[PDB]
């Protein structure tokens, strides 16, 4: 998705319904033309995170049934975590043996989802992608034949 | 902690419940009783009407107001602006047709639609173009309504 | 009293705490295989000249830390011991001011490389956070100027030490693709049928979860590369109408290039734009501050402003100092009067 | 020590950490004062 | 699809299918060389140094199965610096302990005479500490410099 | 006679709803029912009391 | 919380269309403010009469 | 085979679901496959080893 089309979809449909949320300061957000919202919510000093990201959490589901079925299948997520990294962790290979490629993917699928359920862990990223079943398309081919991406 | 609990056991219901009152509604919220004030908005000079105003304030002001320290809920009184399309049987029943129809063109007509980029997320190794591309867009003026190839 | 009113003031000091940042900004738009290049220029200076300090450098390619794009990425910077670099020009203090310099120079792309305050989630980096905002619905067009009449002001105005810059949006060239409905809908093409391959082959399209090696992932129909890389390429795509008779896009399209912005930022609900500036070595924080305001004024009709971050945090914090120590005056006073009895022997320990 | 526990803003958590220690302490210095050290010095000394 | 004489066309007679990233937005390399990693961020209000302990004794329980040659490395990280920083504190805490026993001697003269002054001084600090715990507190470096202004 | 929720659209920046219903006249009393005709397979419009 | 409503609305009025005016209907925050004054002076009086 | 749950209905002021599944006479053995057919393209019923 473009920018204008992130933020006209998904961004604005999201705002709208934040409201009744205690001790809400400010909200800003982006919208990225990868196709990427962050609407982030930043509460006054000494509210409870706990129930901040409750009530958050609250409305976006309001929300939720009017994102696209694209977006809901991404995920939409609500993380209370800073802003800053607490540390970055690395995972090369000595062999040589393996690539970018694979050490990505080892990382998702093998160390990733244990860290970020560990109490403490507000957010994780990954350098890098899992992998997924690929189907790189060839559209004369697809001509050739008589057939849509559809 | 009220809060909580009640939200806890609304969502015991919420499978059990018409899948269209989930498409929508069900909120859980902190309620009082009492307006604690009414805030009301009028025009001095006709430049403004019941649908105008109510509507300013609606698009303008409310989410914000909606969103200030110590404020509850907030009842709007009047509604904000939509576009409308109010349907002539016989006209329509003139050229074979039904509301169907309409909606259907619609849902075709106005809607912003996604379309990936060229140089896109893994690219070809020369490559030295980036940028989106925006296929269909939303309508928002009351004339481009106006003319939805029916 | 003087002294005391010749000492500048601040929080708390900047530590070498072994690890620095390192941006890599690159101007909106431009491929990522130029945004290695500009991080592999950086991982070698860090590892070649400060060589002796610089232990680790983990460079991303791809990650913005406000901002992913193809034009962005970020090298972590880790050093070696502390003890193993005497003198302040082994701190981060410096090692960054050089690196800084370094870059920021043999380029096309800017590179901020520094350390990061301590104790300063968001606290006093003493700049401000001007959020500059729509609130007619003017539009992105209006606010993008409106912000540069803003900006070209401060320019004017250096006489306050100040470096007024955008949170970078900058509008960028973007393809524009206009299908005809009606040339489609009279084709016997189905507008659904068109807009799968378009998006699908340009902007993949998830499909639905295999499992990998006892893993559930993620499938993905998308175009190659080589099939979507430059305009001329939508060529290549036909789609099947339903007289089965294969039709190219250039049959119910048409395109034009334009500009379009690759961010949009907004505040408080409203379309927003975020511009950040500093008081350095001069003026007060909030002497600048003031004049951004009264320009701010100036700025088209429909556009405000707001304060963010660290300039929301200037305009509150309790009740000042030599107020809450006029009270310690009065609090050590009596206490003396006290225990000695007068109100005279308390002047002989409070002087 | 203690007008400065009651800065307030984002600051005044940092002194108020300050305050804290320094009153107490100061009082199990007082408190000390007339237990430990008064004996402890007539149990040794000269 | 099936057509007319017995050819069939199979998925991938028009696209090729490889084992690929869900997306190819973040190539990150340590030193140049291939690799990858995970950026941690602290939940709101968390513990800092208690959660990086748990991060690490996680990480512990992974390596026995990695594949052939696959390190984890430590790049970017905080974490180290509070610990060494508030122990090079509680250092200059202890030595200022001791550099008060001699201080003792050169206006006291005796071993045994020495101490009543020095050791009713980590007397009041160690209860200090206590106190703070009751009070919630952290041993933090605001808190330790708020210790050695104490002595 | 409901009305119905079709789309967004884009109002001066401000996304709104985008309803479908039908003047108030034949949208009142029992015997406007008639007056709405609905389409058939075939193609012909038939009358809401057929 | 109720200054904030004003401070906010405050905020709001410079971009009104020509001639929009807010106005305060029903508000029961100024009976809280005479409420609070008066028993204030009898705590003077009662004072005064002692 | 497995039965699937159509929709609600309301029986006596309550909703309840309503399920829809074979008999349990025609979903026993592997044997009884061949009882079922599917309505197929051009409208003539296919049996399952088919
Ligand atoms: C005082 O704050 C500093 C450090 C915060 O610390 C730290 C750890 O936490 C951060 C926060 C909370 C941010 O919100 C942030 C940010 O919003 C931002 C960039 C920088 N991104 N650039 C790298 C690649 N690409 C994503 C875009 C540009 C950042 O690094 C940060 C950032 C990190 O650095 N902005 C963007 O991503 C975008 C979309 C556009 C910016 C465009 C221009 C180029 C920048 O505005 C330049 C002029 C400077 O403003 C910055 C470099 C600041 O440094 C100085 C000396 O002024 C920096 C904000």
């Amino acid at each position: 998705a473009d920018a204008k089309t992130v933020q006209d979809t998904v961004t604005q449909v999201i705002e709208q319904n934040m409201n009744g949320i205690d001790n809400l300061m400010y909200m800003s957000s982006n919208s990225d033309s990868t196709g990427t919202v962050q609407i982030t919510l930043t509460f006054e000093s000494g509210t409870d995170a706990d129930i901040a990201q409750v009530q958050v959490q609250n409305k976006l589901q309001l929300a939720m049934p009017l994102l696209p079925q694209e977006v809901q299948q991404q995920g939409v997520s609500v993380e209370k975590s800073s802003s800053s990294f607490l540390m970055v962790v690395g995972v090369i290979n000595t062999d040589g043996t393996m690539t970018q490629e694979d050490i990505s993917d080892y990382v998702a699928a093998n160390m990733k989802d244990a860290i970020s359920r560990t109490s403490g862990v507000g957010d994780v990223q990954l350098f890098g992608s899992q992998y997924a079943m690929r189907i790189w398309m060839n559209p004369n081919e697809l001509n050739k034949f008589q057939l849509t991406p559809v | 902690i009220a809060q909580v609990q009640v939200q806890n056991k609304l969502q015991l219901a919420m499978p059990l419940l018409p899948q269209e009152v989930q498409q929508q509604g069900v909120s859980v919220e902190k309620s009082s009783s009492s307006f604690l004030m009414v805030v009301g908005v009028i025009n001095t000079d006709g430049t403004m009407t019941q649908e105008d105003i109510s509507d300013y304030v609606a698009a303008n002001m409310k989410d914000a107001i909606s969103r200030t320290s110590g404020v509850g809920d907030v009842q709007l009184f009047g509604s904000q602006y939509a576009m409308r399309i109010w349907m002539n049987p016989n006209e329509l029943n003139k050229f074979q047709l039904t509301p169907v129809d309409v909606i259907t063109a619609i849902k075709a007509q106005n809607a912003q639609v996604a379309a990936g980029q060229l140089g896109g997320t893994p690219p070809v190794k020369g490559q030295q173009l980036n940028a989106s591309i925006i296929a269909q867009t939303r309508l928002t003026s009351t004339e481009e309504f106006g003319k939805i190839l029916l | 009293a003087y002294l005391f009113v010749r000492l500048p003031s601040s929080f708390l000091p900047d530590e070498d705490q072994g690890v620095f940042m390192t941006m890599v900004q690159l101007p909106a738009g431009a491929t990522q295989e130029r945004t290695q290049k500009v991080l592999n220029e950086v991982t070698h200076y860090y590892l070649t000249k400060e060589k002796n300090n610089v232990e680790s450098v983990f460079a991303v390619n791809g990650f913005g830390f406000a901002g992913r794009g193809q034009n962005t990425g970020i090298a972590f910077v880790s050093l070696k011991d502390w003890a193993d670099r005497p003198g302040e020009e082994n701190k981060v203090e410096a090692i960054t001011m050089r690196a800084t310099r370094a870059f920021s120079q043999i380029k096309d792309a800017m590179v901020f490389a520094f350390n990061l305050p301590a104790i300063v989630e968001l606290g006093t980096a003493t700049g401000f956070d001007f959020e500059l905002i729509d609130q007619a619905g003017l539009g992105h067009e209006k606010l993008t100027q409106a912000r540069n009449q803003l900006l070209a002001e401060a320019a004017k105005h250096p006489d306050m030490l100040t470096s007024v810059r955008p949170n970078g949006l900058e509008d960028t060239p973007q393809f524009k693709i206009d299908i005809d409905q009606e040339k489609a809908q009279a084709l016997g093409v189905s507008i659904n049928d068109i807009n799968t391959t378009l998006g699908a082959a340009w902007g993949g399209s998830y499909v639905n979860d295999f499992i990998d090696r006892g893993r559930v992932k993620k499938v993905y129909v998308m175009s190659e590369a080589k099939y979507r890389m430059l305009p001329d390429d939508i060529g290549d795509w036909y789609v099947r109408a339903a007289d089965g008779q294969m039709v190219p896009f250039s049959a119910f399209s048409s395109s034009r290039w334009e500009y379009g912005s690759p961010r949009l930022e907004r505040y408080n609900g409203l379309p927003s734009m975020e511009i950040l500036g500093q008081a350095a070595p001069g003026k007060s924080t909030g002497e600048a501050m003031e004049l951004m305001e009264q320009l701010a004024s100036k700025l088209p009709t429909g556009v405000g402003y707001d304060w963010t971050g660290m300039s929301y945090q200037e305009r509150l914090s309790g009740n000042q100092a030599p107020s809450l120590y006029a009270i310690s005056l009065i609090v050590v006073f009596l206490c003396l009067a006290a225990l000695y009895e007068s109100w005279s022997i308390p002047f002989s320990v409070m002087l | 020590f203690v007008p400065m526990a009651f800065f307030g803003g984002s600051t005044g958590a940092i002194y108020r950490q300050f305050s804290i220690t320094i009153v107490s302490a100061m009082a199990l210095s007082v408190l000390v004062a007339l237990i430990l050290t008064p004996a402890l010095c007539a149990t040794m000394l000269k | 699809k099936v057509n007319q004489d017995g050819s069939r066309v199979l998925l991938r007679d028009v696209a090729k299918i490889e084992l690929g990233g869900e997306n190819y937005d973040i190539i990150a390399e340590f030193n140049g060389q291939p690799a990858s990693g995970l950026g941690i961020k602290l939940a709101t209000g968390a513990n800092a140094l208690d959660t990086a302990a748990a991060i690490r004794a996680e990480l512990a329980k992974m390596e026995p199965f990695f594949p052939s040659g696959l390190k984890i490395v430590y790049p970017y990280d905080t974490t180290p610096f509070v610990k060494i920083s508030i122990h090079e504190v509680v250092k200059t805490l202890v030595e200022a302990i001791i550099l008060v026993f001699l201080v003792m001697y050169l206006f006291l003269q005796n071993f045994r005479a020495t101490l009543i002054p020095t050791i009713a001084v980590p007397v009041v600090l160690l209860g200090t500490f206590a106190v703070l715990a009751a009070f919630g507190f952290s041993i933090n470096t605001l808190t330790m410099f708020g210790m050695v202004l104490a002595i």
